[PDB]
């Protein structure tokens, strides 16, 4: 028997990258989850790396900040790196839940893996506010302010709760300093839960573009999929230095660069944009603790995709009328994202309702009603 | 959803004269559209197999329905990964669409439904 | 409606209980002991055994040959067999050689030879018994479970004996035994099929007139056993099939609980792979069993003595990868009978049970040894109507109580027998008996 | 003579019916006390959980009224 | 020796009184009371040592 | 015995409830038992016992 076999540890990572049977006709999307493991590796190298140069101490912070671009060895690089990292993080995501919506990846025998993806999602967002208050520009502080004031919408322990999270009576040093703690641990958590939902799916393995079983037709992981997975690397780097080197701050806010200060308050206070379309969300709801509740229900309607998908066929290669629906939800979702950055004013608050109602009625009626409608239609139609 | 289902509305609306003067056409085309068969593949190729009912009965085809099936599944695998459409005789004509699946899924299911039932049977 | 079982007694105390079937032409008469193996000591254990051998190597008429040649004349057959409480002597024979097998039954009951001679040759005939037990998986895991259940206490004595007690068992201590236990107060003669229970009655003032009473006469089933919780394991790699079976303490035969233990009984039930429509049954146990593949057969028992019984379940499989699931699943549904079962299954277990000790009496030598079951145990044949009265007074809420007081959490004895490294050790079986959930 | 058994099927939903569940609606009860004493022991220590819920019950409700001396508190 | 129905001798660790219901609750005291003991220390050090990350005492000198 | 097994322990949910109900009632009286106890072995030594002077 080869070694690669016999030996129990060698044979746990022969089982995930190598011997692994995979499908023969995997599409390009198939590539997220590889260039995802690449952002996480990106960020545990420059995020430890930027931790040895880095203050979390209110009084030091920005300057931390400022020194690792001006006085540390490619320390714009690292720094830079990190940042923009952070967005293609998001960009990957949410390509890959994308795919996994389209393809139907939630469906049975892969509800565990996509439930566990979906706390994967959460730990990311948790992960990414903290890291930008880390700065403690204006945005790292007012963001904070009002992201973590949220939280008061708590019936009877909400106030208590946030004094608690802040250490202190607003956001200072004290919640600096946690949050510096909590950033660092965070990744390491996320890589534990993201092993968990691949050990989860090496029970079904992967699924494929024709949503029909690969069992009668594997191919090895390696060499198909490691080479594969290049193309997709050096596409994500060729994206990644097109930011880094040419336009770093293309996708931050200048406001950024002024140092936190709690008695300015900036001209408009906006989330990152991966964060945007959840923010929309927020503020159709006029009630803070039902906009408290939308927000994160927006996230864990998720799990309930295995449920109201009642198609007999997974995913949306043969279904056109899913495939419309598809479509009409991802560009919501997009505008939902536009509509978080604009300014509270009209027309824009109704629209912003309208996009809720709809972002939430593709989970709760529209799917039900096209996937039941679509198995009639298969099984009269090839009568 | 289930086989069960599917097969007893889409019986309901086929005895409605109105309902199928409507959907039968509808559904015609909804299935030119989807364009399945020009993969090679039958509809019932399509139905999730990772449940143990369907597991069931796909072990009950006779063995020549299930060598045809695997054939049908590596070749529409085939045409997927070269990202090509079938040609000539691999494209399923409508008249080859045969539901070679459908029985043995509904009796399959037909039990399970009743052993549910009378599982929760009650002495009058 | 089965016909009046008629009883009546003699002088001496013998019971005679009879029940006429004009539909038969055999007739299945005998003697029912209310006297077994419990009623040794620990040095003549054995003895009761040992004498059911002798009572057919001749009396002081008849020699063995004689004996042999006198039922062969008759054309039916004799048979006997001795238990833990109880001891029969039967003969089936055709209607009208009833008063020869009354003779011949009261001849080596009463008359037995008991010749040293013979004595010394049944010795090495049982010791080899001793040696072939084995081969019979399930009556060694039994006899292990009674040895375990009621450890050191007489209930706890196999029938057999030990090898030491069978080399040195004299005709005296055969006959203090048999003079001793064999009373007419203890005894009952009984007649199914084809009888007169006059002519049967009218018989026994002949024969078996001379029977000793007994000093003090207590009723018919008068019987303290102190359960031990424990397990036996006796693995053997070289079997393919593993037995076990998993008991508590149950009922005795006239406790108020009864019934309800047998309804509780039957709520798990039997299976078997061999039988056709065991995959169709609606025990849950049973759905989970076959499934899965767990086993080729349980049985679920209620085993009652005088004075007390055990409950639980007779497994065997092939499944040496899955005794733990097997295992696991089956106490998960004991714990059931405390947390879930309702009137559905209640009803259900309430409604097979009714027909099945009806359906169980099918033939002339089954209803003999139901009428001298019941008349050695309760000192009275229970008519099928107080039987479905007592059926239908148990409630969904008496299988509650009474699992709840005899199951739940409650020590075990187990006996594994096999191919059983894959049965864990004695507590993790032994939390299967409650639910943390509940 | 009796021709066909007599029952009925009653109401289920993913392996569940009424009578079954009926029997451990008091579990539920249980569990949620253990839940709701579990709860709140682990917030006895908040001010809030004092003030509001633990100071106002009878009797008991004065281990909780505790005023550290105006002499003794530099804030 | 050679009978395995003869079981060996647990006279040494036997208790009399295995089958009531006062034995049994006798262990379940024992783990019950470590189990309360549990729950009361795990109370104790969640509550003490999660108190960190309330203001400090020179944040609550600047209120 | 019986009683008491039936009501408090038999049912794993009764016994969770009771074991967390005497962990809540162990926490305040053990703490009132050692502030009085530690209070008594140091009397005369903490801030308490020499306050009023001040
Ligand atoms: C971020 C980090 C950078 C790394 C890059 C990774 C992106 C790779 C990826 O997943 O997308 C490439 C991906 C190529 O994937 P593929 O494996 O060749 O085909 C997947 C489908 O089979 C393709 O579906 P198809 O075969 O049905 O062809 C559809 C596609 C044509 O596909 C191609 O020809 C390619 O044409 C379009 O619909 C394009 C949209 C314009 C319509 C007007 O392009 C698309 O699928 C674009 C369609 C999306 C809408
Ligand atoms: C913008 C709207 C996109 C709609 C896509 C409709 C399908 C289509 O044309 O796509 C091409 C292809 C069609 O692929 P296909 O697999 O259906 O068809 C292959 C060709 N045949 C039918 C012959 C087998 O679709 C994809 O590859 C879809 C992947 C979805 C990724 C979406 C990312 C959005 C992120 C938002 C997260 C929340
Ligand atoms: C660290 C925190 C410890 C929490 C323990 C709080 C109470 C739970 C407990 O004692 O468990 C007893 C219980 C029961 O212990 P048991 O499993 O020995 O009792 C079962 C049998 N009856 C119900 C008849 C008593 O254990 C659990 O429920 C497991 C949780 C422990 C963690
Ligand atoms: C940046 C990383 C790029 C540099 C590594 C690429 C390999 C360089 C050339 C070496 C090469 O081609 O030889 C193969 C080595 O590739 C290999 O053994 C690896 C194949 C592909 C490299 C990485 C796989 C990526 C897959 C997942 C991406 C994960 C991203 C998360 C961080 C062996 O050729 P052969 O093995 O085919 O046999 C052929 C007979 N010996
Ligand atoms: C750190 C973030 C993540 C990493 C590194 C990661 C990595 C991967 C990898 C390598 C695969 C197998 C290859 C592939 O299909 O792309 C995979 C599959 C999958 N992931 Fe993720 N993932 C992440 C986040 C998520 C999230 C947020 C979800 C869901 C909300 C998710 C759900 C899934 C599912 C359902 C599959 C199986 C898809 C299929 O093959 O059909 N993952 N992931
Ligand atoms: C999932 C992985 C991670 C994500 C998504 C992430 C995200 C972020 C983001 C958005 C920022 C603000 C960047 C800026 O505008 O300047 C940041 C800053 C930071 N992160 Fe991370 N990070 C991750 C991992 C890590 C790790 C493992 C460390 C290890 C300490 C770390 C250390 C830092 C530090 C020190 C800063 C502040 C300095 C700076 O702004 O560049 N990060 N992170
Ligand atoms: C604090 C710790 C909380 C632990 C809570 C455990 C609750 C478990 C309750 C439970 O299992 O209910 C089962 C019951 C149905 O019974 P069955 O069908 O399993 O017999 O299920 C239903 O009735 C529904
Ligand atoms: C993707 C990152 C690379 C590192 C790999 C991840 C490290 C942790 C993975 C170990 C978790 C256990 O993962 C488990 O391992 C065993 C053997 O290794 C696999 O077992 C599989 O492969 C072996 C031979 O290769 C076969 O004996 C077995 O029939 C098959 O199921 C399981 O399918 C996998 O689920
Ligand atoms: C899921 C778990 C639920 C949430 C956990 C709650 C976290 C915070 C709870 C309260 C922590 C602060 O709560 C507070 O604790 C400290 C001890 O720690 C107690 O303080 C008490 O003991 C300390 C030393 O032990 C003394 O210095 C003090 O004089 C005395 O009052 C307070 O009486 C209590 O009000």
């Amino acid at each position: 028997m080869a070694l690669r076999k016999k030996n129990s540890l060698l044979n746990m990572a022969n089982s995930y990258v190598l011997d692994s049977p995979q499908p023969s006709n995997l599409n390009y999307f198939w590539n997220f989850g590889s260039l995802l493991a690449l952002c996480l590796v990106i960020q545990l190298a420059t995020g430890i790396t930027l931790a040895m140069h880095y203050t979390s101490h209110a009084s030091l912070a920005f300057d931390s900040v400022e020194h690792i671009m001006r006085d540390v060895n490619f320390g714009w690089f690292i720094r830079y790196a990190h940042a923009n990292t952070a967005s293609f993080f998001f960009i990957c995501i949410y390509a890959h839940m994308g795919r996994n919506i389209y393809y139907g990846s939630y469906k049975t025998p892969r509800v565990l893996p996509w439930s566990i993806g979906v706390i994967i999602f959460l730990l990311l967002i948790i992960t990414a506010f903290m890291g930008y208050v880390l700065v403690f520009g204006q945005m790292s502080l007012w963001g904070a302010t009002v992201i973590c004031n949220l939280v008061s919408a708590i019936p009877w322990l909400g106030e208590d709760i946030v004094h608690f999270l802040w250490g202190g009576f607003s956001v200072g040093n004290p919640t600096l300093q946690r949050f510096f703690a909590l950033h660092y641990l965070m990744p390491f958590v996320l890589a534990v839960f993201a092993l968990l939902h691949l050990i989860a799916l090496h029970t079904a393995g992967s699924s494929n573009p024709l949503g029909i079983t690969s069992n009668v037709d594997k191919l090895s992981m390696h060499p198909y999929y490691s080479f594969k997975d290049l193309i997709t690397v050096f596409a994500f780097l060729l994206m990644f230095t097109l930011f880094v080197f040419f336009s770093p701050d293309k996708l931050g806010h200048p406001d950024n660069y002024i140092p936190a200060n709690p008695m300015v308050t900036p001209a408009s206070i906006v989330p990152e944009w991966y964060l945007l379309p959840f923010y929309a969300i927020l503020r159709a709801i006029p009630d803070k603790l039902g906009g408290v509740i939308a927000m994160v229900a927006a996230i864990l309607i998720l799990l309930i995709l295995p449920i109201v998908d009642r198609s007999i066929i997974r995913g949306n290669a043969f279904k056109p009328i899913s495939k419309l629906l598809f479509g009409f939800f991802i560009c919501n979702f997009l505008l939902l994202g536009v509509l978080g950055q604009v300014h509270i004013e009209p027309p824009f608050i109704v629209l912003g309702q309208i996009c809720t109602i709809f972002y939430f009625s593709y989970f709760l009626i529209l799917l039900p009603m096209v996937s039941t409608i679509e198995n009639i239609f298969f099984y009269i139609g090839s009568l | 959803a289930s086989i069960t289902s599917v097969v007893k509305t889409s019986e309901l609306i086929l005895k409605s004269p109105l309902l199928s003067k409507i959907v039968v056409p509808l559904a015609k085309t909804y299935v030119k559209f989807s364009g399945y068969r020009q993969l090679g593949f039958k509809m019932n190729d399509l139905i999730i197999e990772e449940t143990p009912n369907m597991q069931l009965a796909l072990r009950r085809l006779p063995p020549t329905e299930s060598y045809d099936r695997v054939y049908r599944l590596i070749r529409a695998t085939q045409f997927s990964l070269s990202h090509k459409l079938a040609t000539g005789n691999d494209i399923t004509k409508p008249e080859e669409d045969d539901h070679y699946l459908i029985p043995y899924i509904l009796d399959v299911e037909a039990e399970a439904f009743e052993k549910d039932a009378l599982d929760n049977l009650e002495v009058v | 409606v089965s016909p009046k079982t008629r009883t009546s007694n003699l002088k001496n105390g013998l019971t005679i209980a009879s029940e006429s079937n004009p539909l038969v032409q055999t007739a299945t008469v005998g003697v029912w002991i209310d006297a077994g193996s419990r009623n040794e000591n620990a040095y003549n254990n054995g003895t009761a055994h040992f004498f059911e051998h002798l009572a057919f190597k001749g009396t002081d008429k008849r020699s063995q040959h004689q004996l042999e040649l006198d039922i062969e004349n008759m054309g039916g057959h004799l048979n006997a067999y001795t238990s833990r409480e109880s001891t029969v002597y039967y003969a089936k024979s055709f209607k009208d050689d009833v008063p020869k097998s009354v003779e011949i039954l009261a001849d080596i009951l009463q008359h037995s030879k008991l010749a040293e001679s013979a004595i010394d040759r049944e010795r090495e005939v049982i010791t080899r018994e001793l040696e072939e037990v084995n081969k019979q998986y399930e009556e060694v895991v039994f006899d292990h479970l009674h040895a375990t259940a009621f450890m050191n206490q007489p209930l706890g004595r196999t029938i057999l004996g030990p090898r030491e007690n069978i080399q040195t068992i004299t005709n005296t201590e055969l006959r203090k035994f048999i003079t001793e236990n064999y009373t007419a107060d203890r005894m009952v003669l009984v007649g199914a099929g084809a009888v007169d229970h006059d002519a049967l009655v009218e018989l026994a003032e002949k024969y078996f007139s001379h029977l000793p009473s007994s000093q003090s006469p207590v009723p018919l089933g008068t019987p303290i056993p102190n359960f031990v919780g424990s397990e036996v394991r006796l693995r053997d790699d070289t079997m393919p099939v593993a037995h076990i079976a998993i008991a508590v303490e149950g009922v005795s035969w006239t406790s108020e609980d009864y019934y309800t233990a047998l309804v509780a009984q039957a709520i798990i039930g039997n299976y078997d792979r061999a039988v056709g429509t065991s995959r169709h049954q609606g025990s849950r146990l049973s759905n989970i069993v076959s499934e899965n593949n767990l086993a080729n057969s349980f049985q679920s028992f209620s085993t009652s003595y005088s004075d007390t019984g055990l409950w639980g379940i007779y497994l065997t499989s092939e499944n040496t990868t899955q005794i733990d699931d097997l295992v696991h699943f089956t106490l998960k549904e004991w714990n059931r009978l405390s947390t879930s079962v309702s009137n559905l299954q209640v009803e259900r277990a309430k409604s097979q049970l009714k027909a099945g000790l009806l359906l169980s009496l099918d033939g002339t030598t089954y209803v003999a040894e139901d009428i001298g079951r019941q008349l050695t145990t309760l000192g009275r044949r229970v008519t099928p109507a107080e039987v479905e009265a007592k059926l239908e007074a148990v409630t969904e809420h008496d299988v509650r109580a009474w699992a709840q007081k005899t199951l739940y959490d409650k020590d075990i004895a187990l006996v594994g027998l096999g191919p059983i490294e894959g049965l864990y050790d004695y507590n993790r079986i032994r939390n299967d008996m409650s639910m943390m959930r509940w | 003579y009796v021709k066909k058994p007599s029952y009925k099927i009653v109401p289920h939903f993913l392996g569940f019916n009424i009578p079954t569940v009926s029997k451990w609606i008091p579990i539920f009860g249980i569990w949620g006390a253990a839940a709701g004493i579990g709860a709140l022991f682990l917030i006895e220590g908040v001010p809030r959980t004092r003030q509001d819920i633990l100071s106002k019950i009878p009797i008991i409700g004065e281990h909780w009224i505790r005023e550290i001396p105006a002499s003794d508190n530099p804030f | 020796g050679k009978s395995t129905y003869k079981i060996p001798d647990f006279t040494p660790y036997l208790k009399k009184d295995r089958n009531t219901d006062a034995n049994r609750l006798f262990s379940y005291f024992m783990i019950g009371s470590f189990g309360m003991l549990s729950a009361a220390g795990a109370k104790a050090t969640v509550q003490d040592f999660l108190s960190n990350m309330s203001a400090s005492a020179d944040v609550l000198a600047m209120a | 015995a019986t009683t008491f097994y039936n009501v408090f322990v038999k049912r794993n949910s009764a016994f969770v409830a009771t074991i967390l109900a005497s962990a809540f009632v162990f926490d305040m009286t053990f703490e009132t038992a050692i502030d009085n106890f530690w209070d008594r072995i140091n009397a005369g030594k903490q801030w308490k016992d020499i306050r009023h002077k001040y």
